[PDB]
RNA sequence: UGGAGAGUUUGAUCCUGGCUCAGGGUGAACGCUGGCGGCGUGCCUAAGACAUGCAAGUCGUGCGGGCCGCGGGAUUUUACUCCGUGGUCAGCGGCGGACGGGUGAGUAACGCGUGGGUGACCUACCCGGAAGAGGGGGACAACCCGGGGAAACUCGGGCUAAUCCCCCAUGUGGACCCGCCCCUUGGGGUGUGUCCAAAGGGCUUUGCCCGCUUCCGGAUGGGCCCGCGUCCCAUCAGCUAGUUGGUGGGGUAAUGGCCCACCAAGGCGACGACGGGUAGCCGGUCUGAGAGGAUGGCCGGCCACAGGGGCACUGAGACACGGGCCCCACUCCUACGGGAGGCAGCAGUUAGGAAUCUUCCGCAAUGGGCGCAAGCCUGACGGAGCGACGCCGCUUGGAGGAAGAAGCCCUUCGGGGUGUAAACUCCUGAACCCGGGACGAAACCCCCGACGAGGGGACUGACGGUACCGGGGUAAUAGCGCCGGCCAACUCCGUGCCAGCAGCCGCGGUAAUACGGAGGGCGCGAGCGUUACCCGGAUUCACUGGGCGUAAAGGGCGUGUAGGCGGCCUGGGGCGUCCCAUGUGAAAGA
């Protein structure tokens, strides 16, 4: 099941922050901030002009990794968009986004993918009313996804609710806070997220 | 003899029968020579039961004895109803 | 190790029996038509081959000589009976043919 | 349909049956050209009446013999004795391809 | 909506050309590892051998008995006997045992596939229609009495019923000879002549039901024929006496040298006959940009086989896996004369083998067989069990947390790394405990109605106390491969052409990013590696899509056989070729 070990390390390794600790990787570290560079006994060495293997490999990590899902999973949604009408790499990152885990930590649920992730197992959320525990769910557009009201009272549902009473929410959702949830309107266009990563590579990472 | 009757397609907790006919001699879920409706006991879905009635009449009229079951839903589709 | 349905074995070598038995009876006798018939006969061909003809489809009724396999029979006893008297002389008793 | 073929007529030193040999040109299944292939029927002539040469149709028919399947339904024209000449040769070419 | 290339011959280059890798795939096996569930799938080898249990029956509404019971009767004497009823056993008679299940040995062939023929044919049960069922006679088991055998069993004698068997009649009709008419292979029709039917049973008993006989039809299943397609070797080139055709017979449901007598001298072959090797074929599966290559496990269709080889009987169907006969091999019983037997059904045992499961629950569902029904049978099937063998889902935590603990690795001795990683703070609560708890099942059947239509009613869950719902509630598993280039990831020790690595180029001779250990890093993750086999890359058999002066490759030269190819103009035909309709192209798969 899915990675657990040491993240904020690739907050670092890929090159770029990537939110993956949430609050902190926010906050004087994701450790991006203190340490910029690859990790262990050779990290801040000399670096290495890299191969069009080692580049296209690299940009279809960072993107794996930023979502949290393994290889396998992965690379199937990529082969499923390809069989796909449309361009290609949109449609993936489409269906990407399209994934519960995900969308509750969009909707700021949860401040973590990781953390959010924990949420749908755990009970704690919803898809129109009935409750639903598989992270890797497609939510379609015009579903609703709500809190449990038996998990409202909880304290993490409230400080991170409240967290949101201000906060702006993405052009294809939507978000009633006061009422605990929130509502996948469309999926995303490739402009509308502003991923570190260029899809393309992706595409030609798997053409070989 | 010829006979209308369940052939059991779907899968394992999920039954799904195809109504056909066929000859009685060959095996359930062998060759049928017509498809003429379809079954699912759990009316999963609201369209859980479907019969093509003119052709099921067809058949009766030359000879096709129904299984038992086979005829009782041929009569929820009023296959034998009359006036 | 004792399966009472070969029951069907003693059955079959009763009908193989009786089977064989009228066969033997049609042969024996169409045999006997032709023969007076290739030595010119009035009544005594037919009448033999008008027995003849009878028992063969008898012998259609059951499970024995059923069908056709009879007309076969009777179709080639009843032309040879014929052609053989005309290879000679006498056409009489009407007997089995449309003269 | 009940199949008829064209063809000519190779031998007839058989009695009441003729060869004759039937032409059929393709697209070959992955090369492209057109191909010749050929094949004798033997067919039914019940009143001795085509010869050599005689271009004739055939057709399928319920079976006359072991490998007689068709009967000589026309003739089509007489003469052609060139292309009974061009079998003839091919079949006394093989005599000088032994060893 | 589709196509990537790299390493390696030289001191260097270009080219040719082979090898090798990166990708997908599998009924897999093997190493280390291993938490949960769902859906699949699991003897590829010896078509070797098999212990034990189950896998094909059912019908008393076809018939007569035996054996163990109960009840009532004839007599007022208990012997003898008539009737009724319940067990239970087989017998006779019917239907089923030709389906369902297994397996791929054989088979290069009308076996399969596809499209057609049948004027050359058959089809039990089912449906529609027409017309019938009036008399008589017989036997063989059961049962009883003998005799032979050790056993399997067997031979004789006597009695008997029927939906068992025969005779005679009635002939709606149908069969055959002959003739005539239509049609055109043996299809319809028709006239004399001859020939051929039947069975009874149950009652809610004169009016129904389950059956019976003859005929024409329908439906479904099948037989035989034909065109085209169907691997390798020409270091297999000539093959053939039922052989090719004829006439006439037999045989069959039916064509045909299928078989037989007689006549004739024919048939096949470089367009590959004959011979040898290999193989069940297809829908489809995998791969590929495609063309194509490879494949035929599972599921579905057709074939063949049932220890090896012959044969027929019964029957609508068989030349019959759990029917019969004989020969061969093999195992067992044997009183040595003789018998018995056949898991390529489900389980399971053994043997070969790198490798392939439970002697499980249920007939509750679907399907099948017999029965009027109730029901009985069904290892078909529906489920559960075992394998990470495949695919999919999910867990081993979440948020805080130092200019950063310890330990271990480097160190130009300042420091750098593992590393927010742990510690520890709050949070959630896989597992586990409690409570409740399915759908899958409404028919048959009974009651109203009319045995219809329609209405009403009841019985029935193997999976299972499972899924799912509610309540409570524990921080609770991580391994495997790789870091010289191709190919993503580097440093210290150890070791010195040793020990060892290695897919290919190639690493190791005291400073090794290539060996072995460390730390660290890269890739996948309940998996990860390895070996084998397939397509790929390989335009490296080149149709798409290659070549031959010197790289592999022009025959030593002619002559010419077959074959391939063929100038300008016109015309006919319409085989090639093109277009339109229409039929076929099953379902599953994509
Ligand atoms: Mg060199
Ligand atoms: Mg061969
Ligand atoms: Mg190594
Ligand atoms: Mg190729
Ligand atoms: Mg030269
Ligand atoms: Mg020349």
């Amino acid at each position: 099941g899915r990675y657990i070990g040491p993240v904020c390390r690739l907050c670092r390794r890929e090159g770029v922050k990537l939110y993956l600790k949430g609050e902190r990787c926010y906050s004087p570290k994701c450790a991006m901030e203190r340490r910029p560079y690859p990790p262990g006994q050779h990290g801040q060495k000399r670096a290495r002009r890299p191969s069009d293997y080692a580049v296209r490999l690299r940009e279809k990590q960072k993107l794996r990794r930023i979502y949290g899902i393994s290889e396998r999973q992965f690379r199937n949604l990529f082969e499923e968009a390809s069989k796909k009408k449309g361009v290609t790499g949109s449609v993936f990152l489409g269906l990407l986004e399209s994934r519960l885990d995900n969308v509750v930590y969009r909707l700021g649920f949860a401040v973590s993918r990781r953390q959010a992730r924990q949420l749908v197992r755990h009970g704690h959320i919803t898809v129109n009313g009935r409750r639903v525990d598989l992270p890797s769910y497609r939510v379609r557009p015009g579903d609703e996804i709500a809190v449990a009201e038996k998990s409202r009272n909880l304290e993490l549902i409230r400080q991170n609710l409240e967290a949101m009473k201000g906060r702006k929410v993405g052009p294809w959702l939507s978000l009633d806070v006061e009422g605990m949830k929130g509502k996948f309107l469309r999926l995303p266009d490739r402009e509308d997220l502003a991923l570190p990563v260029n899809e393309q590579l992706v595409i030609e990472f798997y053409s070989r | 003899m010829v006979k209308i009757r369940l052939a059991r397609f779907g899968s394992k907790h999920n039954p799904h029968y195809r109504i056909v006919v066929t000859d009685a001699r060959r095996k359930r879920d062998g060759k049928y020579i017509e498809k003429i409706g379809y079954y699912d006991p759990r009316k999963t879905t609201p369209d859980w039961l479907k019969v093509d009635v003119e052709r099921a009449r067809y058949w009766l009229s030359v000879g096709a004895q129904p299984t038992d079951t086979a005829r009782r839903l041929l009569r929820q589709a009023g296959v034998f109803r009359q006036e | 190790r004792n399966l009472s349905a070969l029951k069907r074995h003693r059955q079959s070598l009763k009908r193989r029996l009786r089977n064989k038995a009228k066969k033997s009876a049609i042969k024996t006798l169409s045999k006997k038509a032709i023969q007076l018939a290739q030595e010119g006969k009035a009544e005594e061909a037919l009448k033999i081959m008008r027995k003849a003809e009878s028992l063969i489809d008898k012998a259609a009724k059951g499970s024995t000589l059923h069908k056709n396999a009879a007309a076969r029979r009777k179709s080639r006893l009843m032309r040879k009976v014929r052609q053989l008297l005309e290879a000679a002389g006498a056409p009489l008793i009407g007997g089995g043919l449309s003269a | 349909p009940k199949k008829v073929l064209t063809g000519v007529v190779v031998s007839d030193k058989m009695q009441k049956t003729v060869t004759v040999l039937v032409e059929r040109q393709f697209p070959h299944p992955l090369y492209g050209k057109v191909i010749k292939r050929s094949k004798k029927y033997l067919a039914h002539d019940p009143e001795e009446k085509y010869k050599l040469g005689d271009v004739v149709e055939i057709i399928e028919s319920r079976p006359i013999s072991k490998r007689k399947r068709f009967r000589v339904l026309r003739l089509v024209e007489s003469g052609r004795m060139d292309l009974v000449e061009k079998y003839l040769i091919r079949r006394q070419n093989y005599e000088s391809l032994s060893k």
